[PDB]
């Protein structure tokens, strides 16, 4: 048939807030709804990534608690450290970030003290707001990991006293389609993906297939390792 | 006879982390927080003075209210217990140097 | 983050003769669901074979399904039989042809007559027809390669029997989903694999057939070659 | 099994599980591969799957099973029949008898 | 595993419709209706936002 | 919201004391110099959230234990524990501890 | 009135009726039959499970 086709990733368009549209061209003909499928359900569940899974605020011992001039409870703010995305390097896995002002305005997620291979991606995420001038410090604890469902879970261990919990939200996926393409002989796979920001497409989605790759492998063999 | 357990179920709806309105509805949420005494409600003509999660301080303008004390104090309910175990719980809208009114929430 | 999970048991099961069933569990929650989809839809639609095409019996003179031929089948019973030939073509040949003409004294037919094109191997003996011994006989179908599914827009054109063309051979897949775990973790995954050729290949290889061919499809994107290394 | 009030079945599918089974072999008059002749139960699932072929339309079927009667007896049911896509898609559950 | 929309959007619950006509009670399909309505509606604002704000 | 009384009771006073009697010393971390717990800890179903003993004397176990406790030379109680502890099942974090003390004392 | 509905459907680029193409979140082919969605509000009735 000598009609072998191998298809390659690309980046057309990428459009809107953080959406784009991945394509993979030349498709082997009935092969590509299977990618689309494997894509969109690997990307939307076994993606890793990195999240706020521990705070320590300074004058507060619970999260049923209150600091004064401040607008929010800590309830409520440790319901604004869910929605920081961060970007984190290699092989740190893990790390303790800081925060630390005297100002009287709006605190945000710009106000990170700048440690090295961290990086907030969205800057202007309301955190706290001080109606008067005080002092506000507290210390974020950042991991690795994946949505391993709700039961089996971290329990978040804690160590000094005023130590609160948050559940992270690991993936950086929010909403995936797909479609496909005819052009004679071979088709057209169009994947959109939109992400929260710490991670870029074409990374994504090559990631999506290896693990796809690594799961097909073990039917090459029918043996265990 | 539906109605009649659609009626008697959301007497029995436990109150939620964050609150979110319906987005369809009658008109008639606003008159039911209202004749309750769940929300804070303004009694003089005013502007915020100062807020946080624990009070508001409201500077009276005197030339349309009363001979008022000149400032109004509201302190605010911060994770009381309910009849039924619940958690009743306040939370202020207003910003600092915002221009409320008589009756305002 | 955690390293995510392989199968680790594997246990086959061959039930009929031609028909086997494959266990893999500890698959990671929602894996069986895309791993046997993906098997299934590439077994059933996109290996590559021989068919039987169509089927034209009196030079063109039969044209309908009630039309009397002179033997104990009717002529629905003929085409489904001949149909269900296991033909397979040679490495450089398009299209093949078997022809059955027939006649003489009320035999038993079987694919040990049908002289075959260049080509064709039919590789195995299924029943054909019973003759009645009296007028003559002409069956010949026409015979392909490909892949996929091409169906049928007619079931009668002018002169032959338009069938399906199937090319597969693999009849028959059928994935289930069941429950695993490995300590703690109790929402794993245990996938059940339910595979039936018509013999011109064993099952175990034709799992390893669409599996490698899944895996070409990520040669440009994916390193599989030490990927498999293990 | 069956009510001790009666001798009626007590098992019955009764609200969503009717309803697949009242569709699926309920039939459509012109519908796409109307007329089409499957040897098989897999023969129909193979057709089924690909998408080439509806639910609703009518097919010939082979069958070739063995069926009990009143009195024990065991005659053997044979032909080709006059069928719908999705009833065939049905003998596969069918017990033997 | 949720159905889903065209564009990607999972669905939140899934209700059965075998309840509704055998029990009278259709404003909870006119709820439906009307809650669409308003979900699109407060799209067509979304879209304008990030665009031209 | 759980509640521990301090009784007067008969053959001997009650006291909140964190004393508590052959109490494990772990069990006896969460809890500050007086005996209650400190407000923000998470305790677990069945801690010691306050600690009050009252007396009890005329042991007189059964010859078994006569048999088995001068192998240890057991101690002797002259005060028992009726210290609350948690129920079983639940858990959660302190937010709130209030005192009410003897009255006219 | 359902004539608003309709109106109010249209403004938001859907149909006159509740009814959407759907996905089978598992395959990815759609069903047939187009789905009713939409946006009902629910609430959480104090019957938990956690005390029964």
């Amino acid at each position: 048939s000598k009609l072998e086709f191998v298809p390659n990733i690309q980046l057309k368009e990428d459009l809107g807030a953080f959406s784009y549209k991945v394509q993979l061209s030349p498709v082997e003909k009935g092969m590509a709804h299977i990618l689309g499928n494997s894509i969109r359900r690997v990307l939307l569940s076994s993606l890793s990534g990195a999240s706020i899974i521990k705070v320590n605020i300074a004058n507060v011992l619970h999260e049923y608690s209150t600091l004064e001039d401040v607008k929010e409870d800590v309830v409520e703010i440790v319901s604004n450290l869910k929605k920081v995305a961060i970007k984190l390097d290699t092989g740190i896995d893990r790390l303790d970030l800081e925060l630390s002002v005297n100002k009287s305005g709006v605190v945000s997620a710009g106000d990170f003290k700048t440690t090295q291979g961290v990086e907030i991606i969205n800057k202007d995420q309301p955190i706290a707001t001080l109606t008067n001038q005080r002092a506000f410090s507290l210390t974020a604890t950042v991991s690795v990991g994946r949505n391993v469902g709700i039961l089996s879970a971290i329990p978040t261990e804690l160590e000094r006293v005023g130590d609160i919990a948050v559940d992270a939200d690991f993936n950086p996926i929010k909403r995936v389609a797909f479609e496909v393409f005819d052009n004679g002989d071979s088709e057209t796979l169009e994947v959109f993906v939109k992400t929260n920001g710490t991670i870029e497409p074409l990374a994504a989605v090559t990631k999506a297939l290896e693990y796809f790759c690594e799961q097909i492998s073990v039917f090459v063999s029918l043996r265990v390792p | 006879n539906r109605v009649l357990m659609g009626a008697n179920m959301q007497r029995q709806a436990v109150p939620t982390l964050k609150s979110e309105k319906p987005l369809v509805g009658t008109g008639m949420e606003k008159i039911v927080a209202r004749d309750s005494g769940n929300c804070i409600i303004a009694r003089n003509v005013g502007e915020v003075a100062e807020v946080d999660s624990n009070r508001i301080v409201i500077k009276v303008d005197t030339e349309k209210s009363q001979t008022s004390n000149l400032v109004d104090i509201y302190s605010l309910t911060k994770f009381k217990r309910s009849n039924k175990n619940t958690c009743i719980n306040q939370r202020p809208i207003v910003n600092v140097g915002d221009k409320v009114e008589a009756g305002d929430i | 983050l955690e390293n995510l999970l392989h199968p680790t048991n594997i246990k086959i099961d061959e039930y009929a003769k031609n028909a086997t069933k494959f266990s893999f569990e500890a698959l990671e929650r929602g894996v069986g669901y895309t791993l046997g989809f993906a098997l299934k839809q590439t077994m059933l639609y996109s290996i590559a074979g021989a068919c039987v095409t169509s089927i034209k019996i009196n030079d063109g003179k039969v044209t309908s399904l009630e039309d009397v031929i002179p033997c104990d089948e009717t002529v629905a019973d003929i085409i489904l039989n001949v149909k269900s030939l296991s033909v397979t073509l040679a490495e450089d040949v398009e299209t093949g042809t078997i022809t059955f003409e027939l006649s003489g004294s009320e035999e038993e037919i079987f694919s040990e007559e049908a002289k075959l094109s260049e080509g064709l191997a039919i590789t195995e003996e299924v029943f054909i027809c019973s003759y009645n011994g009296g007028k003559k006989l002409k069956i010949e179908a026409k015979v392909e390669k490909g892949v996929g599914f091409r169906p049928a827009q007619d079931n009668f054109k002018d002169g032959e029997f338009l069938l399906d063309a199937t090319f597969s051979p693999v009849v028959f897949c059928d994935f289930e989903i069941k429950d695993a775990r490995v300590g703690r973790r109790t929402d794993l995954d245990k996938l059940e694999l339910n595979i039936k050729t018509n013999g011109n290949v064993n099952c175990e290889e034709a799992l390893r057939l669409a599996a490698t061919k899944i895996q070409n499809q990520l040669r440009n994107i994916v390193d599989i070659e030490e990927i498999n290394k293990g | 099994i069956l009510s001790p009030a009666s001798g009626q079945p007590i098992i019955t599918p009764t609200q969503d599980i009717v309803l697949g089974l009242y569709y699926i072999t309920r039939e459509k008059e012109g519908a796409r591969g109307e007329g089409k002749l499957f040897s098989s139960y897999e023969d129909v699932s193979r057709a089924y799957n690909s998408g080439t072929i509806d639910i609703h339309a009518k097919i010939k079927l082979r069958i070739d099973r063995q069926v009990f009667d009143t009195k024990g007896n065991t005659y053997n049911e044979k032909g080709v029949v006059n069928t719908t896509v999705g009833r065939a898609l049905l003998l596969n559950i069918l017990p033997e008898g | 595993d949720m159905p889903y929309m065209e564009d990607g959007t999972p669905v939140d619950v899934c209700l059965n419709p075998l309840g509704i006509p055998s029990r009278m009670n259709i404003g909870q399909i006119l709820e439906a209706h009307l809650g669409l309505a308003s979900y699109g509606l407060g799209k067509k604002i979304e879209k304008t936002l990030e665009k031209t704000r | 919201e759980f509640t521990c009384v301090a009784r007067d009771t008969k053959l001997g006073p009650e006291e909140i004391t964190a004393d508590i009697p052959n109490v494990s010393e772990s069990s006896l971390a969460k809890l500050d110099e007086s005996g209650i717990v400190h407000i923000g800890a998470n305790v677990e179903a069945g801690d010691i959230l306050v600690a009050k003993i009252t007396p009890k004397a005329e042991q007189q176990l059964t010859p078994e234990e006569r048999l088995l406790r001068a192998i240890f030379n057991e101690k002797a109680s002259n005060v028992v524990d009726s210290s609350l502890r948690m129920p079983s099942g639940t858990s959660g974090t302190v937010i709130n501890v209030q005192v009410f003390e003897n009255d006219k004392g | 009135k359902e004539e608003d509905i309709k109106s109010l459907l249209k403004i938001g680029g859907f149909a006159t009726n509740g009814q959407m193409k759907l996905f089978d979140g598992r395959t990815g082919k759609p069903f047939d039959r187009h789905v009713t969605v939409g946006y009902m509000y629910m609430l959480k009735l104090d019957h938990l499970v956690d005390d029964k």
